[PDB]
């Protein structure tokens, strides 16, 4: 799957 | 913080390995996840293939981008859970690391 | 679900450890933990003491007690994870557990 | 030197791990040695849980004491056995440390 | 049967792992191998990333296809050898699984 | 430490 | 990398 | 348990 | 480079360990080895004791004689394999190594 | 129950290693024991040879011979111990196991 | 080395 | 068992 970083 | 949770349901198909994401909710997901401030994701396998899986680490192409920080993991295999400080933004893909009890291969889910 | 993250810092006085424990603004706590919804608690270490402390778990004298579900540790021995799915109400204590580079004793933060 | 031996005998009351020590007469006794010149103590686990415990070590809260020398574990998990060179006098406290098939905590003896 | 042997160059382009694959004749390949009997496949790890990198094991999306039926892997992770019997025909996908000293995160190559 | 419990 | 199998 | 070293 | 393959059958006699050795034709043989170029050697466990018997290594009394470059395991101890180079002339011995589950006595095959 | 202590020192001789037993008076011995009674025996190694060497286990032709009931091993390898209830009569040849730095070949005293 | 079990 | 490098 993915990881999205959305600070 | 925010401790998100998924669960790893692998079964097999065709005699290979699929991995189907469940949400808190029960529904299928795509065990994406993202992140707003740092926090945790837990994934809790739930092996269905009669292989004797494991996690044994999470794998990624990219392991230096800096959008996971950490991987912890229980000694039973049957948890992984990632520390994302949330301080560099961007995706990362990455792929489960799992032993089988039926040969000596190790088991990566879908690029 | 809540992620909570605490820091372990290790010093020696009088050739000893101590642990002191740090929130995520830098103030000394006791590194306890209140559990209001199923999250994670997540404890790094900071190991001052030049005796190259490292987790190897988490030890609990009631460990069938049910307060945490699991526990997780990274392959670097600097970051141990708590699973707590706030099912079952009531209190625990937990020591941590590292090796240490000096001698083969294990080290055991305080009862 | 003198070799002494000790039956570590763990039951469950209440749902949670029990020690109880018995030495080379059956009787139950406390576990604690006190050593007179340089020697061993050897540790043989008898778990009546079916928690499946093995000792994975010997934690010490002030483990750089020198009271005991070194710690050795089989690879079974069955035995753990300390070195004591009676060099430095004095008295230390030790917790065994256990993991368990059940769950991914480690149990520990009593403080 | 045929010995066959790869040299597995990583290097380090943009802060990432870049998998390099040369013969035994110097020259750069992409590391495949058609087995035409029952033999073997040595991969030997040439790390010039100054991450620390060792072979974990070899990982695979299809991991009972039955092309590779065992994986062997060095102590010091330098070395991890394929033994493929050649009795089932097909093809076989696979990354090479790698720990790393500079983070928890496991390193797969290219899918 | 401790961990208290109040789901 | 792939294997390929011509047994 | 404890151990005391009576040296 | 050649790919030599061995079975490690190991059945008990009087209460011990028998290693016999078989080729890849079923013929009994020594299990020795000549390596006329660089290869490798492939030994599989067979083992008929009922003791639950792993590889864990191969030991050598010369460790440091060039002969043998070098060894890997599978994951699960069944398998064994040697690499060598043939850059070095001469002659070494070695013995297996294995584990076994009736007791924490390392097992070695003959000097 | 007797304690009995032997220093392995180890070193190199044309390349290779020489094992030379210590008793607690630091004379030069065969590291053999004569055991009259339950008891121990303490291997303590002192490695002279610039090659990494950690003891890994103890190794046995005979392993299910009864001489001795079982190995503990250091966490460091620094230390192994053999426990001997002296029930079974007779008497066992066994060789210490290490592993090495420079290589990943197992390390065996002599047969 | 040997051991010598005289119990 | 031996090895018998004969290179």
């Amino acid at each position: 799957p993915q990881i999205i970083n959305r600070p | 913080g925010l401790a998100q949770f998924i669960k790893v349901n692998v079964t097999l198909e065709n005699g290979e390995p699929v991995f189907i994401y469940t949400d808190a909710n029960g529904q299928v997901c795509q065990g994406d996840i993202t992140v707003t401030q740092a926090g945790t994701i837990t994934y809790l396998l739930n092996d269905q293939t009669l292989k004797g899986l494991k996690f044994v680490g999470v794998g990624f192409v990219t392991p230096f981008d800096g959008i996971i920080d950490a991987v912890t993991i229980s000694s039973d295999g049957m948890l992984v859970q990632l520390v994302d400080l949330d301080k560099t933004p961007g995706t990362t893909k990455f792929q489960f690391v799992l032993s089988n009890t039926a040969n000596t291969l190790l088991v990566l889910s879908a690029d």
